[PDB]
């Protein structure tokens, strides 16, 4: 229900870009459990938490 | 063209394409190109510009 | 007479992602015993070594606060780093990293 | 229908090249006074307010930007010379500019790029051969004379740069600084610590290696700040409570296992500490942070620890001290360990610099220069870099040429007297080349506000048939054999100068027309 002709040049190229996108996005799925670190280390994650990664710093 | 293998023949031939550039020096580039191409050509059955 | 600590008064957690599997009410009582004995052994260690004053860099919990109180051993907590460093310098003692 | 896309244009023929020559002269005059011992300095201001001040012409040309093709050629040639030599960039840019100026009127009458290009190239070739043939050298191979002439060439470099009261002082300083280096002549093993306060004369040379003490947590100031023969271990390992490989997971079932695991982590830490301590080293350095527990342990064990050290610092540490970088401690032995006779955390102008000297091996140095301005210290450091470059090039080929404009007049005279046998328009154009070859001493004289015409006349008369090596002094304002004044600079600078000059001349004279896109890509 999507195929009329396949030029195999830009469309295989589309598979290539799509698979690169998929590997890039699924290589980052490492989280999913909110964690309880201690205040002793606190300086080490307020600053040494990775650049380019958002940190939702919840306090309660 | 006889062989496409000897160095002096390469100089004499390709210099003709070379006059379109660098009117003030010819033989130097001829030496460079002839040495490089004679080194690189397998001389048997095939070639790629790459 | 003072001892200088850089650690809180609480069952520490390791730096690695740790998962303690609990499947029995016996493990529940084991956890309860573990926390209570940890607090009491911390108190025994500190009060036993022969000091009167305690100082905590990163604070600690009110349970250990009352344990220090009714043990009649004065203590302080939540002090800046170089402040503690100069305190140890002046008193001539040593900052013990852990119990 | 328009043949080409709307918005474009093009200038052609004589008008185009005339505009290009004009641009060349406009950009050239912007540095008309920089070179020379009496040089007069310029400033630039950027939109960030980071005003920059320099008198070295190439850097100046980078500080400025154009959109003209010829001026872009000039600035890129300045880049090339600076990366090649690093001195006289003013001289090369200027000289090409007046060649183009001197040839400007020749386009209005019958003359073609062919003859002028051939004349330029052949004259450049002959003059480069002259450079090679009459370049002066020690030809002595003894280290005393070698060192002496290195310092003389250094002060020659300073004979057009900013400072003039510390010429021999800094020349000997840098010559020794490089003589405590290997034959690799690596450009990463030269530490530079700009120090606030302190006189310009107070700039010094650390025989060992010093650097800045990075931030440390509590528990410091109990460590012994002095040792009479410490041993150094060069690490790249972390001494902080960390998970194993950031992906390890722990699955236990009772509190006893939990306690065992945490105490086991502590045991890993303390076992690394035991390995370090029992290894015998007295100091540890690394890129990696040192946990407060390790610092408290080493203070309790009277040992110095420091982490988060930049790589180049550690590289200098290995290259001078004689140790070896470690990523592991399990195989720590004597051969890995470094060794020095002096460690101290000294105070140099309100700062905390860690000093490690007493190392019998020394293949890197860390300059400690003193001053009161970030910009003036930066300019002095830039001149130091220039001196480093000049000596590093010259240290290979110990053949030089006298500065002070003597050699330029020598070559101008050679071209002139030889340009009487060559025929026709080639002869006339080569004579124009030679006449353009007569400005740099004139520009030096007019930089100091001197009657350059008279000075050039007298020096030409003296050069003709009364001896060579006659330069212009500025404190004496006269002409004499100033080669024996020892203002001597390398000759590969001259050869590269001629190469770039011929390149530029033949390039811009080859210009005929340019089409300009509507540049919608903005």
């Amino acid at each position: 229900d999507e195929f009329n002709e396949e030029d195999e040049r830009a469309i295989e190229m589309y598979r290539r870009r799509r698979l690169a996108e998929w590997k890039a996005t699924k290589l980052k799925n490492k989280f999913g459990e909110v964690l309880e670190i201690s205040g002793k280390d606190y300086v080490q994650e307020v600053t040494k938490a990775g650049e380019g990664l958002w940190v939702i710093l919840h306090l309660y | 063209a006889k062989n496409l293998r000897d160095i002096d023949e390469v100089s004499s031939l390709l210099r003709t394409s070379i006059m379109s550039k660098q009117y003030g020096n010819e033989v130097f580039l001829a030496k460079l190109i002839a040495q490089a191409c004679v080194s690189i050509f397998p001389d048997s059955g095939h070639f790629n510009v790459d | 007479k003072i001892a200088i600590l850089t650690c809180p008064f609480e069952p520490p957690k390791p730096k690695t992602k740790h998962k303690l599997d609990v499947t029995s009410v016996e493990d529940y009582k084991a956890l309860q015993k573990y926390e209570k004995e940890k607090f009491e052994e911390m108190i025994q260690q500190i009060k036993e070594t022969g000091a009167n004053l305690a100082i905590c860099q990163w604070g600690f919990d009110d349970e250990a606060n009352h344990l220090l109180l009714q043990n009649n051993l004065p203590a302080v907590r939540w002090v800046g780093g170089p402040e503690i460093e100069l305190i140890a310098i002046a008193t001539g003692g040593r900052i013990v990293p852990r119990f | 229908v328009i043949l080409l896309k709307e918005g474009t244009d093009s200038s052609q023929g004589i008008p185009q090249l005339v505009s290009n020559i004009s641009a060349c002269q406009v950009i050239a005059e912007a540095v008309r006074t920089t070179l020379g011992p009496r040089g007069m300095d310029k400033l630039i201001v950027d939109g960030r307010g980071k005003a920059t001040i320099s008198n070295d012409g190439a850097t100046i040309l980078k500080l400025l930007d154009v959109v003209h093709p010829a001026a872009k050629t000039l600035v890129d040639i300045a880049k090339s010379q600076d990366a090649e030599v690093g001195d006289g960039t003013t001289s090369v840019t200027l000289l090409a500019a007046e060649f183009l100026k001197q040839v400007k009127p020749y386009v209005e009458e019958g003359l073609h790029p062919q003859i002028i290009i051939r004349a330029f190239r052949t004259a450049t070739q002959l003059a480069v051969n002259k450079i090679k043939e009459i370049a002066v050298t020690v030809k002595k191979a003894d280290k005393v004379e070698q060192r002496k002439l290195l310092e003389k060439c250094a002060m020659t470099a300073l004979s057009s740069k900013l400072i003039s009261q510390q010429k021999a002082f800094f020349a000997k300083m840098v010559v020794d600084a490089v003589m405590m280096l290997d034959d690799l002549l690596q450009l990463k093993m030269i530490g530079i610590k700009k120090v606030q306060g302190g006189a310009l004369e107070d700039s010094q040379l650390v025989a060992g290696v010093a650097f800045k003490k990075t931030f440390s947590y509590a528990g410091f100031e109990m460590q012994p700040k002095k040792y009479h023969n410490p041993k150094i271990a060069l690490l790249n390992v972390e001494l902080e409570l960390k998970a194993e490989k950031d992906n390890a997971e722990i699955r236990v079932h009772t509190v006893e296992d939990y306690q065992a695991i945490v105490d086991a982590e502590w045991n890993i830490l303390y076992d690394k500490l035991e390995k370090i301590h029992h290894s015998g080293a007295k100091v540890v350095l690394s890129k990696l942070p040192i946990g407060d527990v390790a610092t408290q342990y080493f203070a309790d064990r009277d040992m110095f620890c420091a982490g988060r050290v930049p790589e180049e610092d550690l590289k200098r540490t290995m290259m001078a001290c004689g140790g070896s970088i470690q990523t592991s401690v399990n195989a720590l032995s004597a051969d890995v360990l470094g060794r020095c006779q002096v460690f101290e955390e000294t105070q140099i102008g309100g700062e905390r610099y860690n000093f490690f000297t007493g190392c019998p091996k020394a293949k890197t140095c860390t300059f400690i220069l003193r001053g009161g301005a970030e910009q003036f210290m930066e300019e002095t450091e830039r001149s130091l870099h220039d001196a480093i470059m000049i000596v590093r090039r010259a240290i290979k080929n110990d053949s030089v040429v006298a500065g002070g404009g003597a050699i330029e007049m020598e070559l101008s005279k050679y071209l002139r007297d030889y340009s009487r046998t060559i025929p026709g328009k080639q002869q006339l154009l080569i004579g124009a080349y030679a006449k353009a070859l007569e400005i740099i001493p004139r520009q030096l004289c007019d930089n100091a506000g001197f009657d350059a015409t008279n000075i050039l006349n007298k020096l030409r008369a003296r050069h003709a048939q009364g001896g060579t090596w006659y330069g212009v002094d500025i404190n004496n304002e006269d002409i004499a054999d100033n080669f024996e004044a020892f203002v001597w600079e390398p000759a590969m600078v001259r050869i590269n100068a001629l190469t770039a000059a011929s390149e530029a001349a033949c390039l811009i004279v080859s210009v005929d027309e340019t089409i300009k896109n509507p540049r919608s890509t903005v």
